[PDB]
């Protein structure tokens, strides 16, 4: 029948999760942001739509730092991005507290991944309305 | 409630006309065993603050990690993290003071005595003490442990009240600190000859000096000392 796109954790008959696909529409609607991997680092950039002359230039910062070595940028629902980064920061601190070393970027990527995936497992939460581009430098590049 | 195992002795400090000096030796004692000789007990925070810590070294290392987390956290979503919204000595201290008093109130202290030395953004000298009881106080000279009993008397001869501060120079202040470290090496049984010294100056910034040694010691008179009363040879 129908109604498969009303709850988050529900599989449609073709094996899809429509609420996640609808979250993608929120991202596609957002500002454009990018990442570029260079031969000893990474670069992030983002478009900030100036709605009016009243917006103070150079303030309203969108790119966020995690620990001291990771940058995150995202497109879509900005608050959802901040929420994700707050989690990332909690998660990076935990890793450093126990293991001393700064969190490697692959390790950090999965921490965000597992958290975002968790928000597709239950109907009592909605998926994240962002796609996040992030990275940095660690022990091996 | 606990007991200190690996310990650091005196931390001594004073302010001068343009800033503050702070020093502490490089020893981690284990009771009467002089166990570790490469222990840095001065913790710089940014370019304007040095925290000197005595007492339990395991707790010092925990406090050390708290301070690194403070710097990280302060830089989050903070475009002015290395300008107007950088950490002041006063913020570092008030944070530490809060923690020290909460831990004593939980009957589980950080078994330390801490001196935060620095220069605020407006140029003012910052020097304040806090310990395991959460007790705080400011003075033109501050010292922990044996330094309180032996260094303060010497340092107070240079800066006896607030008005002596603008009259006191870096050279005179540093010499007074260095002399006090020699005196502590003479009479404190848990002291080391090797120490670190840090100057924070409102003009010349943070100057951190490692691997200093007590020099110009007087011992020659010991040869003339024989017996304990009546013995002649």
């Amino acid at each position: 029948g129908t109604g498969y796109d009303l709850s988050n954790s529900v599989f449609s008959p073709d094996g899809r999760n429509f609420q996640v696909e609808y979250a993608v529409k929120a991202v596609e609607n957002g500002t454009t942001s990018i990442g570029i991997k260079c031969n000893d680092g990474v670069v992030f950039a983002v478009e900030k739509l100036i709605t009016s002359k009243l917006l103070v230039p150079q303030k309203n910062v969108k790119i966020q730092v995690v620990d001291r070595h990771i940058g995150c940028v995202y497109s879509g629902l900005i608050p959802d991005g901040r929420h994700l980064v707050n989690r990332g920061r909690e998660e990076a601190a935990s890793f450093k507290k126990l293991y001393k070393t700064p969190i490697p970027i692959p390790a950090f990527a999965d921490r965000l991944g597992q958290y975002v995936q968790a928000h597709t497992l239950y109907n009592s939460v909605r998926p994240f309305g962002v796609s996040t581009i992030f990275g940095g430098v660690d022990k091996n590049g | 409630t606990q007991q200190p195992i690996v310990t650091g002795t005196s931390v001594i400090s004073m302010k001068y006309d343009n800033g503050v000096i702070i020093a502490a030796d490089n020893l981690g004692s284990y009771g009467s065993l002089l166990r570790f000789n490469g222990v840095e007990r001065l913790i710089p925070v940014g370019d304007n603050t040095v925290v000197g810590i005595s007492g339990d070294i395991s707790d010092m290392q925990h406090i050390e990690r708290l301070l690194k987390d403070l710097v990280t956290e302060n830089a989050y979503d903070n475009p002015l993290a290395d300008a107007e919204e950088a950490l002041e000595p006063s913020y570092i201290f008030e944070y530490l003071a809060t923690v020290m008093y909460q831990r004593r109130s939980k009957m589980n202290p950080l078994w330390n005595a801490i001196i935060v030395a620095g220069v605020q953004s407006n140029g003012d000298q910052f020097l304040r003490y806090v310990n395991l009881l959460g007790v705080t106080y400011s003075s033109p000279t501050l010292a922990t442990g044996f330094g309180a009993h032996m260094a303060n008397p010497l340092l107070r001869k240079v800066v006896d009240r607030e008005s002596d501060i603008p009259k006191t120079t870096v050279q005179v202040a540093e010499e007074a600190i260095v002399n006090a470290m020699r005196v502590l090496y003479y009479r404190d049984a848990r002291s080391s000859r090797n120490f670190s010294l840090a100057i924070i100056d409102k003009n010349t910034g943070l100057t951190f000096k490692k691997n200093l040694q007590v020099e110009n010691m007087k011992w020659d008179f010991a040869k003339d000392i024989k017996g304990y009363g009546t013995q002649k040879i």
